[PDB]
RNA sequence: AGGUCUCGUAGACCGUGCACCAUGAGCACG
RNA sequence: CAGAUACCGUCGUAGUUCCGACCAUAAACGAUGCCGACCGGCGAUGCGGCGGCGUUAUUCCCAUGACCCGCCGGGCAGCUUCCGGGAAACCAAAGUCUUUGGGUUCCGGGGGGAGUAUGGUUGCAAAGCUGAAACUUAAAGGAAUUUGGCGAAGGGCACCACC
RNA sequence: UUAAAGUUGCUGCAGUUAAAAAGCUCGUAGUUGGAUCU
């Protein structure tokens, strides 16, 4: 740290709180928007109903077509 | 990256320098950034000095000189061959070139 | 032109630095000397070697040496080194002494000597010619 | 088959007049040929190639690829060294790196942890090393701990004599040459540290170029 | 130099110093030369204390005679005023002279023909001969320099303060350094001078040589 | 402005130790500088030192000796327990076989070694090794 | 004193590339190239084409 | 595409969107 | 370096500088084994006595070592005190 | 009383200025 | 010009000028917060002070202004380096940092989305401050070498170039 | 989710050029405060 004083701790704690809040993975893990926008809803596995079968194209160096299912 | 120790000018404690206009161009260049040309010439130099010398009513009449000062923009200075570019180690020579002619 | 290559020059410096006592200043003598002491498979190479040997011999007898060393210690200037002049060129009866170094010698080991004299301070105006 | 010395130090080594390389390191005499090392030290010199990597510069002839080889040499109860050589062919680079590592070896001293009993095992203090942006720390360890590190400075530390250490690295460790050079610099700075038991006033013996002047004036020309 | 009164200014060494102009140096002062100086004279010339110069010369002569092999002393001169002096010094004491164009890697490249191993190095001027000093820094080689007031001080262990633009002072100090070395070695008695010629160490211009041989018989 | 005379003085003597100088000059003076350098004096790291006492805050001239690696100071003055002393010297001193750390005992200014056998502790000053 | 080999033709690929090793001194000009080096050119038959071998 | 004219076009788009919002309400 | 059992288990001790009391590494090639000779008290001739001094490389390359030689010689007694 | 003072050489610029530039179908081998 | 509502030329509104009322944005950059301590040299510059041969406002005497030789303190700056640092450009600070703590404000966490949406706030307006998310990506970037490529500047050679 | 992350840095990160010091200044809280008393 830089602000180095004996009788100060809440300035360091508030600065650490703001710098930890100003992150990416901590902001994803500690907000409800990332869990709301997740299709699984925070679950490892989920069940669904197959309704379409389609085929998507691959990227530019790798030339193939992949079989995928709309669920 | 950083090219020169200074910034292409001589401003060190000013911040703002009164801009001037170019001669060939009309660029608003700052005064310490523009290349300054001060040339001392006369009215006639070699093709008419003797022709005036035996056509003057005053003997030993010295020809008057013309004194002008030129301000050059950097693009106009390179384009008119006034100043060239050197290498990395040879850039830090503040001495003028030897004016032999 | 007649600019010769490195191998004839290197042979010439080697044979000059190795042989100086039996080496002469005549071209046809040192041609046969170089044929007696060295093996050359050509003929124009012999001619170039002997010509460069003669040129460097006349160059080293003309004046100072700068390209090679000396083993005979260049006797044409060593004899001039061996002359001892009758005057020592340092024991002058009058030596120009500034009074500042005179007062420096008042306190070191000496007083006033016969060869020491005091001159008035010759400062006219200044020093340090204008450069900055 | 038989090595001919080209230096005065090599001549005194080959004359069996000098006893060991201990006083050569004491007087900090430089070594320029790879025969003092295997003349004094025996067959304990173990070599391990570290990494062979290609470097290239491009011309009209495509690009010219050269190989840089890292190797380490040194006995397992004593000295250690490192060498870098770049050449065209791989085995020539290996032999050149082996020679250049054999020239550049350094002595180390080993300290204790708590009690000064038995043979020394760990580093005497906390030394460091710098190469580029690679920072290597050498924390001493208690007896019977083992070196905890990346594989390359761990193998340098078992081949360097010691058997227990704690290490910590900061920077771009993935470049093996800078990291190995920083480790070699850190272990080479062991004698460049003041320790309070060495506060006795030093006594100067004769220089190794001085006892045998009459020998060398008629032996070495 | 020794506190005993046997090696001092007797009668005429200071006279030779004042005749050679050794006491005066350059017009610029280095910050390492604040104690090898008496006082600046007028018109900006610095006066060198001759007692300290003699004392440093005695110390350098002690360092020369301290070793026992005369072939391990190497003297260097690349300036045009000092080729003759080191050759006469090497003839006097048996040192190894290098006069003109000291090639780099002489003490480092062990496979070339110009590879010599010295134990003591003497140089004429540190400013013009920085290349032998940085080369000698790569080995365990002490250096002795006849340094000037304006000369920079780096990789120098024994520094003798004197002017170097005058060939007379350089030749005189080389001659008396050889004199002190031969006196302290045990070949020259101090009760009588051994002085064969003080101008034997002097560099002469070719025009002066021409007029000297024209005037002389 | 100047807020700690001990830190500035100790940084100055560290800079002159790295610079190879023989004698230094500390501009201010206090008791704690005198006690800190006399702990070093009794531990043999530093030989002679002097004090130039005028009618103001005096100056200190120290005759240094080449037995010093680095001297450090910790700001602010942290609280040290008896059970936290080994925790400090494990990650502050370069080794446990040498190096000393001093602290403000209620009985004098004194190092950690005697503080271990006097069963006491206090606020910290700095370290030297 | 010196050696030189060169192999031309297809070598692990569709295209043909000239592959060469050098070691030692090589002389290419003058009269003493006539009575020092020895040049041998020979054709080598493969199942995919021919290869040329020149040695000096 | 330098940032100055990109910012100018984005400012014009923002002005158009805002003035559409105030004509709508 | 001594152990508890009482043996010099350190393999060698390196030299210390005589001007700054610093240590000399094994690969620092800018050190000097300086040798200075004395003279007899009655004749000023060679006697055989040496006084060895050692200078580390940073003292050379940093700019001044001759003054350290003067302090060492005045401490030894070769250079007279008046200077 | 003479009549052509002696020696060496860059002393060089100067009605001189140029329109007309858009695009790249791809790309090995161990 | 293929295509100019572009480079170019001739006119030309609002402004460019002043007085008062507004907004608070720049490469507002030394792209380097503030105070204080320590650590090399050199040569000049501007201010104030101090000391010392000599010349001048004509010739003798004082201090004054001009000039020369040093010194002190503050400031804009310049050259060199194994003090040291840095990824390197380079740096007397960007040094005194794993041998990590002098005191104290603001601020950054891959690249976009995006200084965007929304809300608040200020403003007549233009806009200023505060300031996301969804989604997408394995790169985006900083220094420095080798032929390269210049509608970049020079230098050299050639009767398959010229005179 | 933890260590690796000295990539949240209190120990223990960075802010000339890689992400970065408000355009500058004043100023209330909070932070830090010269020497000296056995
Ligand atoms: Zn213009």
């Amino acid at each position: 740290g830089k602000c180095r004083g004996l009788r100060t701790a809440r300035k360091l704690r508030s600065h650490r709180r703001d710098q930890k809040w100003h992150d990416k993975q901590y902001k994803k893990a500690h907000l409800g928007t990332a869990l709301k926008a997740n299709p699984f809803g925070g679950a490892s596995h989920a069940k669904g109903i197959v309704l379409e079968k389609v085929g998507v194209e691959a990227k530019q160096p790798n030339s193939a077509i992949r079989k995928c299912v709309r669920v | 990256t950083k090219k020169r120790r200074n910034n292409g000018r001589a401003k060190k404690g000013r911040g703002h320098v009164q801009p001037i206009r170019c001669t060939n161009c009309a660029r608003c260049v700052p005064k310490d950034k523009a290349i300054k040309k001060f040339v001392i010439r006369n009215i006639v130099e070699a093709a008419a000095v003797r022709d005036i010398s035996e056509a003057s009513v005053f003997d030993a009449y010295v020809l008057p000189k013309l004194y002008v000062k030129l301000h050059y923009c950097v693009s106009c200075a390179i384009h008119s061959k006034v100043v060239r570019n050197r290498s990395r180690e040879a850039r830090k020579d503040r001495t003028p070139p030897p004016r032999f002619r | 032109g007649r600019v010769r290559t490195k191998t004839v020059k290197k042979a010439a410096r080697v044979i000059i630095e190795k042989y100086y006592t039996r080496l002469g200043n005549d071209f046809h003598t040192n041609k046969r000397v170089c044929e007696e002491i060295a093996i050359i498979p050509s003929k124009k190479l012999r001619n170039k070697i002997a010509g460069y040997v003669t040129h460097l011999m006349k160059r080293i007898q003309r004046g100072p040496v700068r390209g090679i060393s000396i083993k005979l210690q260049e006797e044409e200037r060593e004899r001039r080194d061996n002359y001892v002049p009758e005057v020592s060129a340092l024991d002058q009866e009058i030596i120009e002494v500034d009074p500042d170094t005179k007062e420096m010698l008042k306190l070191l080991d000496f007083g006033s000597l016969s060869n020491l004299q005091v001159t008035q301070p010759t400062v006219g105006m200044n020093f340090k010619t204008p450069r900055g | 088959k038989e090595w001919l010395p080209v230096t005065k130090l090599g001549r005194l080594v080959k004359d069996m007049k000098i006893k060991s390389l201990e006083e050569i390191y004491l007087f900090s005499l430089p070594i320029k040929e790879s025969e003092i090392i295997d003349f004094f030290l025996g067959a304990s010199l173990k070599d391990e190639v570290l990494k062979i990597m290609p470097v290239q510069k491009q011309t009209r002839a495509g690009q010219r690829t050269r190989f840089k080889a890292f190797v380490a040499i040194g006995d397992y109860n004593g000295h250690v060294g490192l060498g870098v050589k770049c050449s065209k062919e791989v085995a020539t680079a290996i032999r050149g790196a082996i020679i250049l590592a054999k020239l550049s070896i350094v002595p180390v001293r080993r300290g204790y942890w708590g009690n000064k009993i038995g043979k020394p095992h760990t580093v005497p203090c906390k030394v460091t090393g710098r190469c580029g942006s690679v920072l290597v720390r050498l924390i001493p360890a208690p007896r019977g701990t083992g070196i905890v590190s990346a594989p390359v400075p761990k193998k340098l530390l078992m081949m360097a004599g010691i058997d227990d250490c704690y290490t910590s690295a900061r920077g771009c460790t993935a470049t093996l040459g800078n990291f190995a050079k920083a480790t070699f610099d850190a272990i080479s700075k062991t004698y460049s540290y003041l320790t309070p038991d060495l506060w006795k006033e030093t006594v100067f013996t004769k220089s190794p170029y001085q006892e045998f002047t009459d020998h060398l004036v008629k032996t070495h020309t | 130099s020794g506190a005993l009164d046997v090696l001092q200014m007797k009668e005429e060494d200071v006279l030779k110093f004042l005749a050679a102009g050794t006491h005066l140096g350059g017009t610029n002062l280095d910050f390492q030369m604040e104690q090898y100086i008496y006082k600046r004279k007028s018109d900006g010339i610095y006066i060198i204390n001759l007692k300290r110069t003699w004392e440093k010369l005695l110390l350098a002569a002690r360092a020369i005679v301290a070793i026992e092999n005369p072939a391990d002393v190497s003297v260097i001169s690349s300036r045009n005023t000092g080729q003759r002096a080191v050759l006469k010094f090497a003839a006097a004491t048996g040192a190894t002279p290098i006069a003109g164009r000291f090639t780099p890697g002489t003490f480092t490249n062990q496979i070339q023909t110009a590879f010599r191993e010295p134990r003591l190095l003497v140089v004429t001027d540190p400013r013009a001969d920085h290349q032998p000093l940085t080369e000698a820094s790569y080995v365990n080689l002490p250096t002795i320099a006849l340094c000037n007031t304006d000369s920079p001080l780096r990789y120098v262990d024994i520094a003798i303060p004197c002017n170097n633009k005058g060939a007379h002072s350089v030749g005189l100090m080389w001659w008396m350094l050889a004199r002190e070395v031969l006196r302290m070695r045990g070949t020259i008695s101090r009760e009588h001078p051994w002085e064969v010629m003080p101008d034997l160490y002097f560099y002469r211009d070719p025009e002066e040589i021409e007029k000297e041989e024209q005037a002389a018989a | 402005v100047r807020m700690n005379v001990l830190a500035d003085a100790l940084k100055s003597i560290n800079n002159a130790e790295k610079r190879g100088k023989r004698q230094v000059l500390i501009r201010p003076c206090s008791k704690v500088i005198v006690r800190f350098l006399t702990v070093m004096m009794k531990h043999g790291y530093i030989g002679e030192f002097e004090i130039i006492d005028d009618h103001r805050a005096g100056k200190i001239v120290v005759n240094l000796t080449g037995r010093l690696n680095k001297c450090g100071v910790i700001s602010p003055r942290f609280d040290v327990q008896l059970k936290d002393l080994e925790k400090w010297q494990n990650n502050l001193l370069p080794s446990r076989q040498f190096g000393f750390i001093v602290l403000t005992t209620s009985a004098g200014i004194m190092d950690h070694e005697e503080a271990r056998r006097k069963h006491t502790g206090g606020k910290i000053l700095g370290f030297f090794f | 004193k010196g050696c030189e080999v060169v192999v031309s033709g297809k070598l692990r690929g569709q295209r043909a590339k000239s592959m060469k090793f050098v070691d030692g001194l090589m002389i290419h000009s003058g009269d003493p190239v006539n009575y020092y080096v020895d040049t041998a050119v020979r054709h080598v038959l493969l199942r995919q084409g021919v290869l040329g071998i020149k040695v000096k | 595409m330098r940032a100055k004219w990109r910012k100018k076009r984005m400012r014009r788009l923002k002005r158009k969107r805002r003035k559409m919002r105030q004509r709508s309400k | 370096m001594q152990n508890d059992a009482g043996e010099f288990v350190d393999l060698y001790v390196p030299r210390k500088c005589s001007a700054s009391n610093r240590i000399i590494g094994a690969k620092d090639h800018a050190s000097i084994q300086m040798n200075v000779a004395e003279v007899d008290k009655v004749t000023g001739r060679f006697n055989g006595q040496f006084k060895t001094y050692a200078i580390c490389g940073a003292i050379r390359r940093m700019g001044e070592s001759d003054d350290s030689i003067l302090r060492l010689a005045k401490a030894d007694g070769i250079v007279s005190k008046n200077f």
